[PDB]
């Protein structure tokens, strides 16, 4: 991020945490209870659902 | 390995062969960022010189 009067580093791990983490977290999904995820698939117009 | 293997069985399969092309030599320049900090000297500057 920048080097200080003296020379020393700020890096960019001294004023942040940084993880691998959903674009956003909003939903949360279960399967007869344990954890899930999925995907809802809705039908495009006029297609044959079968 | 499947290169290999299809050239073994010339009997079933004949000129096997990638489509495309092998890796090559490239030079890799590394832009050392606290030297153009101390320098005064911004990256944008630096990547679009180049």
């Amino acid at each position: 991020l920048k080097v200080n009067q003296d020379g020393s580093r700020v890096l960019l791990r001294d004023v942040a945490k940084i993880e691998l983490g959903g674009e956003n977290y909003d939903i949360i999904a279960e399967f007869n209870g344990q954890p899930a995820s999925g995907l809802g698939i809705k039908l495009a117009t006029g297609a044959n659902a079968l | 390995q499947l290169l290999a293997e299809a050239a073994k069985h010339p009997d079933m399969l004949t000129s096997v062969r990638p489509n495309g092309l092998e890796d090559t030599p490239q030079f890799k320049i590394d832009i050392d960022q606290e030297k153009a900090q101390a320098l005064g000297v911004s990256i944008n500057d630096i990547n679009t010189t180049l």
